[PDB]
């Protein structure tokens, strides 16, 4: 019922098991397709119906591979029909296909070279983000202060849509530092680090603005945020039903 | 010694220059001077050699800031920056949120050079201005 | 005389029926887009697809509430 569209070229799949396995602890039939090697095309529908109800797209430098497996129009068709999506795009792997899809959805990620730099931070090593920036209590409500880790992050701008669902936020002193001279993409708390989107058919997409988040090394800091993120992204955390009106 | 000037919308409104915080690289304070259409406020703050320099104007408690970048001149052995805020070119959601909620629009300044020792960079609220106008919501905000 | 260029496309309505002598024409309002974008942008995307702005530029939006 679930796909896993990874790319062994940039970030192998081995280092994404601690959460993937957890999915199989619950009821989740997982299928895998390494765009980097495979040449055939995936099959999303059975008889004008949905073969797969979830999708996952780990980091990928971009190219004809995922463009052929899942083009923008096919993604939008699979979304309009109730189907959940999870995307990630660090400043090293920004798949143009996913970027254009999101832009179609109001979420404007940052381009290749731009990286979120942020002084006044707990550790110089990486972008540690405090638990104070969480915005939605129906996605993950922090109990005690925790610090999430983003190695190479990438913010995103947002339109004012009723459908968009901010989840995290960048530190107020953080800016996107392009190597080439350009305007700073995001600046401060107007640049988002984790975003969600709920379709008008109650379908759900979630964009994580980094590749070092869902990894295995950072499990201890991120264990309790990532699980609830996946739950919400897969319509298993906050679903509402109306009866006998 | 940067002088940030909010030209005007109308009249002149006022400034509550409160800091009420710990000693985070404090230096001289802002001095206001109405001398032209632009009513300029001159401040002399420390760590005057930063790589990133911005002015955030808004309400941090609601995440509605706006970033302004200054223009640097090379007078020599000096540090002057002019932030030109136009009160009629400010984001709609900001004026309306300032009106709806009686919370002052705070203007914070950030200088940091990416390599200075921790606590050598400045993140201090150098101004806190207030307005009393007629902000209409018949075309309401996205907020 | 009418030429094909004189008539711009319809982005918000679908044609569901036209009589045999084109005397009565019945259109239907299409439901708002699921992704919550303007139907005009959907239209321009499907129609003028062969030539799109492949350059990346800050969209110059306003402050997110
Ligand atoms: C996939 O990546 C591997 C490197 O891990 C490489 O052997 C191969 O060239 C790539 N696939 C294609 C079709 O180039």
């Amino acid at each position: 019922r679930t796909l896993v569209l990874y790319d062994q070229s940039t970030e192998p799949l081995e280092e994404y098991s601690v959460y993937l396995k957890d999915l199989e602890q619950r009821n989740y039939k997982l299928e895998y397709l390494d765009i980097n090697s495979t040449s055939t095309t995936v099959d999303l529908y059975d008889k004008e119906q949905r073969l797969f109800d979830n999708i996952i797209v780990f980091p990928t430098k971009g190219g004809k591979n995922l463009a052929r497996q899942i083009p923008v129009k096919q993604l939008i068709k699979f979304f309009e029909n109730e189907g959940n999506i999870l995307c990630m795009s660090s400043p090293g792997a920004v798949p143009n296909t996913i970027r254009l899809f999101l832009n179609e959805l109001g979420i404007y990620p940052s381009p290749k070279g731009h990286v979120i730099r942020d002084y006044f931070s707990p550790s110089s090593e990486e972008l540690v983000v405090s638990s104070n920036h969480l915005l939605n209590k129906y996605v993950y409500n922090a109990r005690k202060s925790e610090d999430f880790v983003f190695g190479e992050s990438s913010a995103a701008l947002l339109e004012n849509r009723e459908q968009i669902v901010p989840i995290l936020n960048a530190p107020r002193t953080s800016f996107t530092e392009s190597k080439g001279k350009c305007n700073s993409w995001t600046s401060g708390s107007q640049g988002f680090l984790v975003v969600g989107f709920q379709n008008l058919n109650n379908a759900r997409l979630v964009w994580i603005g980094s590749s070092d988040f869902l990894k295995n090394k950072n499990q201890d800091s991120n264990q309790e945020f990532a699980k609830e993120l996946l739950k919400w992204t897969f319509n298993e955390k906050s679903v509402i039903k109306s009866v006998h009106a | 010694f940067p002088s940030t000037a909010g030209k005007s919308r109308v009249m002149i409104g006022k400034v509550e220059p409160r800091i009420g915080i710990d000693e985070t690289v404090p230096t001289t304070i802002t001095v206001e001077d109405p001398n032209e259409v632009i009513q300029v406020n001159f401040a002399i703050e420390s760590t005057n050699k930063p790589f990133q320099n911005t002015l955030l104007i808004g309400l941090p408690n609601k995440n509605l800031e706006m970033a302004f970048e200054p223009e640097i001149k090379d007078n020599g052995k000096l540090s002057m920056y002019k932030y030109r805020i136009d009160l009629a070119k400010l984001d709609a959601a900001l004026l309306q949120e300032a009106s709806r909620s009686p919370e002052p629009i705070k203007a914070t300044l950030i200088l940091a050079s990416s390599t200075a020792k921790p606590k050598e960079n400045l993140f201090r609220e150098i101004l806190q201005l207030n307005l009393n106008f007629d902000v209409d919501h018949s075309d309401s905000s996205l907020v | 005389m009418i030429t094909p260029l004189d008539v711009p496309p319809l982005d918000y309505f679908d044609e569901v029926f036209t009589s045999e002598n084109w005397m009565v024409r019945i259109y239907q309002l299409k439901k708002d887009d699921a992704q919550g974008r303007t139907l005009r942008d959907v239209g321009e995307l499907t129609r003028s697809s062969t030539k799109t702005r492949r350059s990346i530029k800050r969209p110059e939006l306003g402050l997110r509430v």
